[PDB]
RNA sequence: AAACUUUCAACAACGGAUCUCUUGGUUCUCGCAUCGAUGAAGAACGCAGCGAAAUGCGAUACGUAAUGUGAAUUGCAGAAUUCCGUGAAUCAUCGAAUCUUUGAACGCACAUUGCGCCCCUUGGUAUUCCAGGGGGCAUGCCUGUUUGAGCGUCAUUU
RNA sequence: CGUGGAGGUCAGUGACGAAGCCUAGACCGUAAGGUCGGGUCGAACGGCCUCUAGUGCAGAUCUUGGUGGUAGUAGCAAAUUGAUAGAAUAAUCUAGCGAAACCA
RNA sequence: GGACCAAGGAGUCUAACGUCUAUGCGAGUGUUUGGGUGUAAAACCCAUACGCGUAGGUUGGGGCCUCGCAAGAGGUGCACAAUCGACCGAUCCUGAUGUCUUCGGAUGGAUUUGAGUAAGAGCAUAGCUGUUGGGACCCUGGUUCCUGCCGAA
RNA sequence: GUUUGACCUCAAAUCAGGUAGGAGUACCCGCUGAAAAGCGGAGGAAAAGAAACCAACCGGGAUUGCCUUAGUAACGGCGAGUGAAGCGGCAAAAGCUCAAAUUUGAAAUCUGGUACCUUCGGUGCCCGAGUUGUAAUUUGGAGAGGGCAACUUUGGGGCCGUUCCUUGUCUAUGUUCCUUGGAACAGGACGUCAUAGAGGGUGAGAAUCCCGUGUGGCGAGGAGUGCGGUUCUUUGUAAAGUGCCUUCGAAGAGUCGAGUUGUUUUGCAGCUCUAAGUGGGUGGUAAAUUCCAUCUAAAGCUAAAUAUUGGCGAGAGACCGAUAGCGAACAAGUACAGUGAUGGAAAGAUGAAAAGAACUUUGAAAAGAGAGUGAAAAAGUACGUGAAAUUGUUGAAAGGGAAGGGCAUUUGAUCAGACAUGGUGUUUUGUGCCCUCUGCUCCUUGUGGGUAGGGGAAUCUCGCA
């Protein structure tokens, strides 16, 4: 259990440091674990996702669907992965809002920042 | 957090000037010296640990009951019924010779005392009351001491 | 809050009794009395009728009390002591307490009392040797050095007997705690105190043999309605 | 009105005060060489008692000067008087006894 | 007999009671010590592509620069990142700047948008005159520099 | 007997529906009340042994909120570029808007 | 005193004495100001002080024993009560042996005296309650569940 | 000398450098003060604080705070009641600086300006300040001058660590099958981690999905002398300490005190008077022409233990759950009201996702109706749930200027009203823990428990069918 008295347990503090968290902070939140094969590629677990790489979904009424994120909705909380949307009756399309925890990463986008990151976090990165 | 300030510091876009402490404020380092930093443990206490040195840690009478952590079986009376280590290595320490540096004389007054010591020699009551190179009228023993240091220095 | 219509019967009127801090919150307890109870506890833990009766899962242990060597608190990781118990036999208990997460029917659960479960097994130990650490994690489970013994761990909710295992050296240990007629006590002045009837068992002492030497003839032990 | 509720909290932090101070004074005691002093008032005349320091005479049969008895951790009153004949040996012995167990680093 | 009245039931109204939550209080404990004339707090006026309050800012105006992180922001619109990076972000951090008018409020005044004075810079024919830009100019007290004054006292034939 | 919260316990119940609401549905209690059916409903809640209290309402011309009658009545600035309109000549009716006092 | 209805809404807390009851110990009792300890406002241990208390007879008579088949008889007698005592302190007289001329109380009386001696009972915690004071049930009016038992002036 | 100059005083500076104010004010300290308000001044604490103390003892020993002293002493129409302190135990502990006699063989002291330098400063030079006294030394516990004997001691930097602060980063284990569900984070089966089963989020109760949590690790930038190593220097008849000897050996005056007045319950203040130096203050003491005790007033500083409804942060709660809790969970000191000082509300919940109702049509417009989304519009921005009072329609019944209930019964309407369907005996056949033979295994070792193989019911017998 807790054992820093600075680490605190109050529900009210946690659900007041979820809802007004700042945006670089959610994008740590915001967060995807990897595939059996990209963990075994890269020795690693989970990531912060971003947009430009490529997932699949794993849970909800959407599952066993998969694409490339069109944009990341931080605010929200969200993720809208391009081609998972509802298509309303007017014929447009608005996209599922997906959460990170329900998805699993695919193919990783791979940046100079992004190959540090596995770097410092032990990826035994190819 | 009803005064107008806590509220607008709530509201604000700055966000809380915010630092833990309370778990650093229980964990203390030593500081000192680093032998005790060494035999340090952050778990007994400062008595235990202190006990455990062998360096008395309150000097007396301490309020209160000690452990006596049941070190021995107490047995019952029948009234008669019918038929070390760390303080040897600061021991060590301060027993330790730390490198002393004599104390010399400065050149000007050795040269002083040079030249009296070819001026009068050896003898005392002379060069007591010699005005030239004794302007000072330095006390009479104070002379056999200087001299002496500076034998002992230079000129056996 | 102090100051802050005027009436009870009011609408965000000031109320009948501001609840004030200086009722009492906590309550002096006499020395020997508090340390009676104690007494009584560790000596319900040996019973095992009463850990039944209390509820636990205790029907496959190897005897009662449970004495466990000290090598158990040399133990320093979680799964080693979990596999332990295991090969003691409370397992039974620990799935019960595992399986017992409740979460909590009051306002109090968001009050930070959000969940509620069953307590387990009490391990008492002579002396750590990462042994608290490794039975940290698992719930339900509670340790003890043997000069605290604590009443709240030894009798949660009143109920007297809970599941307790004790080491080795903490089960010699516990003659230095307590003392005996033998060993002296370890607390000043105090002494394990007496019965005033010495056999637990009236029914014995009425059907002894003497007794019911010197007894009349009883009853039917239902009464014959006449007219 | 006032209620001690943090009785229980300024104790923890008292202690930590306790640790805190003895972190800077690692080897020293917390606490100086006090005297055993037999205390006033009939009532108490048979209690002996912690006194706050010994007096010069008493330092200097010692063997040791009081200004630097007070670096090495030996309350001194200047102010006390010694007038009891055992009171004072007892005391002297207690400075004995603390000189014999320390050791003092250059 | 209908209409009306009463009662009951059904459905529909009205109403917000109950139940369940809760970025809110309330109380206790622990640590820390930090506002100003280097212009506080407080007031006013503005600043967003499209804003009313809330927040933030000061004409460099929902910000500039710095540092870190590393692709966003998001109601719409619109830039992008040459993307393997000197780099988005209503991001974080923040140590360099800007900081409108007041306000202890400070050139004098003040029911005036009254009246100034001094210094520095530039230009308009510029040696005069004018225009622009910039910066100072409150009181008390202390120490020192400089300038005086006093029928205060004294000296003044080597 | 009932209510909020707390310790223990029932490895109690619960999205195959908790709690709450309704119930010209049944049952048990002398009663305080409790149990179930059905309907509605959506996320928590109970029994037992104890603890604790901001713990039980019909009234206090109690507090707050909601809704009546009065009453389509009074009456027409009673609250609502400028003002109730329409007709009676530009000197009663219709239309529109619409109270309060008081109320075992 | 009342248009109706919903919700809210009135003997709470604390301090000081007092009875009762329960619990621990017992002529002692009381850990928690404080110290040590800790899984940390919990629990556990406790030095020195302090607080409060402590510092004969007769008649019966619960029972018990003996005898008596029983009825009863005899004996020892708890608590407590009455009597007669005793002693201490007081009470008012006696006023010795001595006596510093005013000191002294020896002895003998006398009544009552007293939570007196003549072999302890208290301390601490909790609960329920009595009186008083803090706003102290709420604002003359109102004052919130049932049943049983007792029940006046 | 009618001149010139020292001073001293007082002015002036758009001269240089500094500083005061105001806000807040929980705690603190002063002043004023009723039936508290107010004023002034600070800080993280403040104040107080190193005895002109307390005591009467076998004496104690700065201040502060806690427990006890103690509801005692004392006071009080000795009425109401008011109400201490010594000692003891504890927490915390810490002590210092001036003012008095000369450095007179050298004002040895410092601000300021300037030039440099390693800049919370240093060095140099020069103005000044200052003898109407700035330094060194000495504050009674003495101390100073010498002398003797010895010993004993040295200071200043750097740098790198460490310590402290502010950060940054890394550090476990299922998203395995089945059911239900719109959504598994539910239920069941099988798992793994754990010094991590705190907490939160993710479309329902998530250790194992994510963030964290736990354990440790690696940094970064500062603060800093706290100490720990290195390294560079530091002496100049420099500074200090201890014992003995010799010679000396100076301290708070409009104060102490006295009277009075006010104020307080003895101090304080005002007015008047106003001292001493083997002095003075204070207290006991008496066998009395007393003795003894105990401090040094009228100058100053000092951490810590302490208070803290304010600030900056944390962490908690047998607290309240939207008429409660702050007035304010919401664009609350807001809207609003008041000329002002001031007073001061109401107001939380669509859904998992707006997927917030495309399109047709009525309709000025408001509102509809088809249609559709959604698990659910029995969730439509009037929105969780949706009670009562009260309203509308329909049905039934009753009433005709009828009011309500209690009992008891009809009539009408209506509801409930087996997943009941077995037992006993006999008989047929078949099967197995039935029979027989051959085993294995657990201990609680017996009046045991589990379990295998083949055979048989041809005969018996039990159970089952």
């Amino acid at each position: 259990a807790k054992q820093s008295l600075d680490v605190s347990s109050d529900r009210r503090k946690a659900r007041k440091a979820y809802f007004t968290a700042p945006s670089s902070q959610r994008r740590v939140l915001l967060s995807a674990p990897l595939s059996k094969e990209l963990r075994a590629q890269y020795g690693i677990k989970a990531l912060p996702i971003r947009r430009d790489d490529e997932v699949l979904v794993v849970r909800g009424s959407k599952k066993g669907q998969e694409g490339k994120i069109s944009s990341v909705y931080r605010l929200k909380f969200a993720v809208q992965v391009d081609k998972v949307t509802k298509e309303k009756v007017n014929g447009a399309s608005v996209p599922i809002n997906l959460h990170p925890s329900k998805l699993v990463i695919t193919k990783l986008h791979l940046d100079k920042d992004r190959k540090a990151l596995i770097q410092r976090k032990g990826g035994k990165l190819e | 957090m009803t005064s107008v300030r806590k509220r607008k510091m709530n509201r604000s876009s700055v966000g809380k000037a915010t630092r833990r402490n309370k778990d650093k404020q229980r964990k203390i380092n030593i500081q000192s010296n680093p032998i005790i930093a060494a035999n340090w443990d952050y778990s007994l206490t400062m008595a235990q640990n202190y006990k455990k040195l062998g360096l008395r840690a309150k000097l007396q009478t301490p309020a209160g009951g000690k452990e006596a952590d049941l070190s021995k079986v107490v047995k019952r009376i029948p009234l008669t019924k019918p038929v070390t280590e760390v303080v040897k290595k600061l021991e060590e320490l301060a027993s330790r010779p730390v490198i002393r540096k004599e104390r010399s004389q400065s050149e000007r007054e050795e040269e002083w005392l040079e030249k009296l010591y070819k001026k009068h020699g050896d003898d005392y009551k002379k060069m007591f009351f010699d005005k030239k190179l004794n302007i000072y009228q330095q006390s009479e023993g104070d002379l056999k001491r200087r001299l002496l240091r500076w034998k002992k220095r230079n000129g056996i | 809050s102090e100051k802050a219509a005027f009436g009870n019967m009011c609408r965000g009127g000031r109320m009948f009794a501001p609840t004030k801090t200086w009722r009492k919150w906590n309550v002096k307890v006499n020395h020997n009395e508090k340390r009676y109870a104690t007494a009584s506890a560790i000596a319900a833990t040996a019973v095992a009728s009463l850990v039944l009766a209390r509820g636990h899962r205790v029907e496959k242990i190897p005897e009662i009390p449970l004495v466990v060597s000290t090598d158990l608190e040399s133990i320093q990781k979680t799964k080693e002591a979990v596999a332990a118990l295991k090969a003691v036999g409370a397992h039974s208990d620990l799935l019960k307490v595992l399986k017992s997460k409740k979460l909590r029917a009051g306002k109090g659960k968001y009050r930070n009392r959000r969940w509620t479960q069953r307590r387990g097994p009490l391990v008492v130990y002579a002396e750590d040797n990462g042994i608290v650490k490794a039975l940290r994690n698992v719930p339900g489970v509670e340790t003890a050095n043997v000069a605290s013994l604590n009443l709240l761990q030894l009798a949660p909710g009143a109920h007297l007997g809970r599941f307790v295992i004790w080491t080795e050296a903490a089960f010699t240990k516990l003659d230095q705690v307590w003392g005996s007629e033998t060993v002296a006590s370890s607390k000043v002045g105090y002494t394990l105190p007496s019965h005033i009837i010495s056999t637990s068992d009236v029914t014995r002492i009425i059907n002894s043999s003497e007794i019911q030497s010197a007894i009349r003839p009883a009853g039917q032990a239902t009464q014959k309605r006449t007219h | 009105v006032k209620v001690h509720f943090d009785q229980a909290g300024k104790k923890v932090s008292r202690r930590n005060a306790r640790a805190t101070r003895a972190a800077k004074i690692a080897p020293r005691p917390l606490d100086l060489l006090r005297p055993v002093v037999r205390a006033p008032t009939v009532k108490y005349n048979r209690k002996v008692r912690a006194g706050r320091g010994f007096t010069l005479a008493e330092v200097k049969a010692a063997g040791l000067t009081a200004a630097y008895a007070r670096t090495i951790g030996i309350a001194v009153d200047h102010r006390r008087q010694n007038r009891n004949q055992e009171i004072f040996d007892a005391n002297v012995q207690r400075l004995k006894e603390y000189q014999s167990k320390i050791i003092v680093f250059p």
